[PDB]
RNA sequence: GGUAACGCGACCGAUCCCGGAGAAGCCGGCGGGAGCCCCGGGGAGAGUUCUCUUUUCUUUGUGAAGGGCAGGGCGCCCUGGAAUGGGUUCGCCCCGAGAGAGGGGCCCGUGCCUUGGAAAGCGUCGCGGUUCCGGCGGCGUCCGGUGAGCUCUCGCUGGCCCUUGAAAAUCCGGGGGAGAGGGUGUAAAUCUCGCGCCGGGCCGUACCCAUAUCCGCAGCAGGUCUCCAAGGUGAACAGCCUCUGGCAUGUUGGAACAAUGUAGGUAAGGGAAGUCGGCAAGCCGGAUCCGUAACUUCGGGAUAAGGAUUGGCUCUAAGGGCUGGCAGCCGACUUAGAACUGGUGCGGACCAGGGGAAUCCGACUGUUUAAUUAAAACAAAGCAUCGCGAAGGCCCGCGGCGGGUGUU
RNA sequence: GUGAACAGCAGUUGAACAUGGGUCAGUCGGUCCUGAGAGAUGGGCGAGCGCCGUUCCGAAGGGACGGGCGAUGGCCUCCGUU
């Protein structure tokens, strides 16, 4: 399960053409977006949380959206 | 083979296959567990055949 | 106290047969099985002793996994033979061809007089 | 402290094996085990490995000496005697 | 011990032992070639020794396996033929080399890859010349001298492992472990220890022989035991 | 790219040649890292409460594959030249062929953090559809500390050998430089860099593995190869008791308690007077402290022989680490001595040598008549004769440029 | 489910009897390589089925990057294919 440590290269990671949902989980101190492709889980930890909508918003065309519960 | 069988359940019943498991029994014959695809069911088509 | 089991049919502790343990999220001990202890190269030369430093040590199966230089350090005669062996032989034969075209000229005062 | 009065390595075998060969165990299990100044390099480690099959553990160069000792006795003037009709011919 | 069970126990053992062919240049001139490793073999209570001779027609590197001269070491050079220098672990012709010098792993035919002298503590020494004819004599180990033939080559020295039969071998096993590798050959039972249909010689009451145990030259098998065609018998004195 | 050991994402190219790996014995000593056992505190549920007991038990978690750091090891490179010899291990062992001091570099990193991963798992507390839930909700799933303890691993170092402890499929790294790619363009050959798409057929896979599924004519006290292994007393995988998991005493019940048997004990006084013969039984036994003869191949004899000490509880004395000849705090064992004390009782069961003075036989360890002989027989190291220089000795074979000793 | 027979007394029980289900894999084995050893052909022995021998009395390699002639396929452009 692959990480990514910036928020300017997961979007591209979700925009590519085998990239096929994202799931976003919220558990208290951090949340946690990932998105699956064709071999790996790329994760991403978003520890603020107004810096959780924003995004929430900004993710890409037609995908199929969750959030984890 | 299950090459073989994989395209006799495909060109008869017509439905598209994932897997074809097999094992033989202690009475001697083949015995074929066949998966199939999400858009197929198969309660439905094992109507059409005359298993249920 | 969990005593425990193999999970393959092979039970007697031969050699391709190596285990180790593990906790599981279940809270559960179970065995997991090992791999080889890979050497680290020797050197060409014979008479050094012991190992390399550059090129990762790993069973052989395994070095078309990996990529050039992971199996070598650059250097004429790189990750075949040792650093130390290496530096006496551009010597050696630097000096050794050297004392050759010297013979050449102390022969041939023989031959000019006689 | 001294621990026996005539027994050298062998010690290492008691009462065993009767008197007049535990004496002649006692010349070729001393000097077959001892260590050897290496000519070449010149340090104290000259060593056997196997039946006459010996071995410096710092310059890594390796002799066939005697099964027993370093020098085989009269393989110590074979060399002064193959030197010696070296003389004769040469003139 | 004529098969099956008996045969010689070969698979730890390290090399045949030889010299080299002969061709053009042992023939007409000289090569050289250098040491690369002395080296232990079983069955033979003796040291080998691998040298890197290079091959004159292809790029290549021959390696052979000659009976290790004692005074040898590594890295050493060994350089040979018909001209080569007589000193130590340096081969050449019995017709070249001077009376006085010691050999070993020396020939009996002119190319045969050498027959006499190998074993531990050997030598094989040259007396006398007669270069018509091109033959020579050769005092070998049981105090004999063979006429040679003249081109018929030898190692110089005298061979390595010295001095074996020094030591009392003490306890059984070390015996066993000599003989467990070499062939089925020990702990041997006498021929009196054998009933009437196991061994000619035992037998009875006592544990006696009863025949004389010299035997003619001209026994058939079964028989021919003890000592055959024996020249004289008793404790050795005077000579 | 770096003085350099060597580092960075790729980083072109044939026949040939060189080496690496697959590829190794057994035994001792020491250290690193997991499992397991222990010890003080926190949660949840139990058990016990006549009296006491902040108590006794149960239970308290993170796969592979990837990144990051600890932890371990170097026969790796630089400045630099050391007797008033130095460095250092339990043991060793190291050095003008370059030590101490300083600074770097490479391989393993099965441990801790990270994404996985809490959304599942385990513990408890409470509510639905009587059914037909991988139902739904809540709290919790902590923090500290020790070690010659046991099990697996990983390294470093020493001992032994007339014993030197497998083969090859498969896969990499080099020297060499045959060649190839296109004229500053859109560039070309070319990549052992990252992403992506298509695919892996055949046969075996249940269960017993044994005082019940195998062999012994049977559900036969016989026999038949391994893996994991908790508490208590101990030197201890010994003997005895107990947790987890297991069992119904091994093809029968009930009543009596006679003579013979089979396997256990005990015996007043004498003590081999019994018998072919001390056969059987019994006596001695653990550890601490003293003390020990003949004879000897000097190594043994030797636990010789012969004595004394040993419970319970109340004390004293020595033996360590860490923070900044002294202060503070952190701590797991042992070892010596003194006193009080019981009906002279303490290796309290369990474990656990009878001793001495000689004659012969065989040097010792080792093998041997499975199913009436384990011995003084066999083998053994040591000694001595005998044949043999290969067209050869010894030997196999009905035969052949036959085979064994022999890769001598 | 049955209670006959068998399971050395008994049976509701059973490993008996009678009917009906149950063994799914690229990643866990065999296959694939050699070990002590087994054994064809060339040769030779043999009345004969056959035996001896395994590198020894053998013309034992049926493959490749390129040099060149002339023939395919997709616009014989470029390369597998002879």
């Amino acid at each position: 399960p692959r990480k990514i440590e910036e928020i300017k290269d997961f979007l591209l990671t979700a925009r590519r053409k085998d990239a096929k949902s994202v799931k976003i989980k919220k558990n208290k101190d951090n949340v946690k977006f990932k998105v699956r492709c064709s071999r790996y889980l790329y994760t991403l930890v978003i520890t603020d949380k107004e810096k959780a909508e924003k995004l929430k918003q900004s993710l890409p065309p037609g995908l199929a959206v969750k959030e984890l519960k | 083979n299950k090459h073989q069988i994989k395209q006799a359940v495909k060109k008869l019943y017509d439905i598209d296959v994932a897997k074809v498991n097999t094992l033989i029994r202690p009475d001697g014959e083949k015995k074929a567990y066949v998966r199939l695809a999400p858009d197929y069911d198969a309660l439905d088509v094992a109507n059409k055949i005359g298993i249920i | 106290v969990q005593r425990l089991t193999y999970r393959r049919r092979l039970s007697y502790n031969t050699a391709s047969n190596k285990t180790r343990l593990s906790r599981t999220p279940g809270n559960r001990i179970v065995y997991l099985y090992t791999k080889k202890v890979g050497k680290a190269p020797k050197s060409a030369c014979g008479v050094c002793p012991g190992r390399l430093r550059g090129v990762r040590a790993v069973r052989p199966k395994v070095l078309m996994r990996l990529s050039k230089t992971k199996k070598h350090v650059s250097r004429a005669y790189g990750g075949s033979m040792c650093a130390k062996c290496v530096r006496d032989r551009i010597k050696r034969a630097f000096l050794i061809e050297e004392q050759k075209i010297v013979v050449k000229v102390l022969k041939a005062q023989a031959q000019s007089q006689k | 402290a001294k621990r026996t009065k005539k027994v050298g390595i062998v010690g290492k075998y008691g009462t065993r094996y009767g008197a007049s060969l535990r004496k002649m165990v006692k010349k070729i299990e001393i000097s077959q085990h001892a260590k050897y100044t290496c000519s070449f390099c010149g340090k104290t480690k000259m060593k056997r490995r196997a039946v006459g099959i010996w071995h410096c553990g710092s310059c890594m160069k390796t002799v066939a000496g005697g099964a027993w000792t370093y020098n085989t006795t009269s393989a110590v003037t074979v060399k002064s005697a193959i030197r010696r009709l070296k003389e004769l011919k040469d003139q | 011990g004529a098969g099956s069970v008996f045969r010689a126990h070969v698979k730890h053992r390290k090399g045949a032992a030889r010299l080299r062919a002969v061709d053009f240049a042992e023939r007409h001139g000289y090569i050289k070639g250098i040491v690369k490793d002395i080296i232990h073999d079983p069955g033979r209570g003796a040291p080998l020794a691998k040298v890197v001779f290079r091959d004159p027609y292809r790029f290549k590197k021959r390696t052979e396996l000659f009976i290790a001269a004692e005074g040898i070491h590594t890295g050493q050079f060994v350089y040979c033929g018909k001209k080569a220098q007589l000193n130590i672990g340096n081969v050449l012709p019995v017709g070249t080399m001077p009376e006085g010098t010691i050999v070993c792993c020396l020939e009996e035919k002119p190319g045969d890859r050498g027959k006499l002298a190998r074993a531990s503590g050997n030598y094989a020494t040259v007396i006398s010349h007669n270069p018509e004819t091109k033959k020579t004599r050769v005092k070998l180990p049981s105090g004999s001298k063979k006429v040679i033939s003249s081109a018929n080559r030898a190692v110089v020295g005298v061979v390595a492992g010295g001095g074996r039969i020094d030591k009392p071998i003490l306890k059984a096993g070390r015996a066993y472990h000599k003989y467990k590798a070499k062939r089925n050959c020990w702990p041997r039972v006498r021929g009196v220890a054998m009933n009437p249909v196991e061994h000619p010689f035992g037998g009875g009451n006592h544990q006696h022989i009863g025949k004389p145990s010299t035997i003619r030259r001209d026994a058939p098998a079964g028989r021919k035991v003890g000592l055959i065609a024996a020249r004289r018998t008793g404790r050795l004195r005077g000579t």
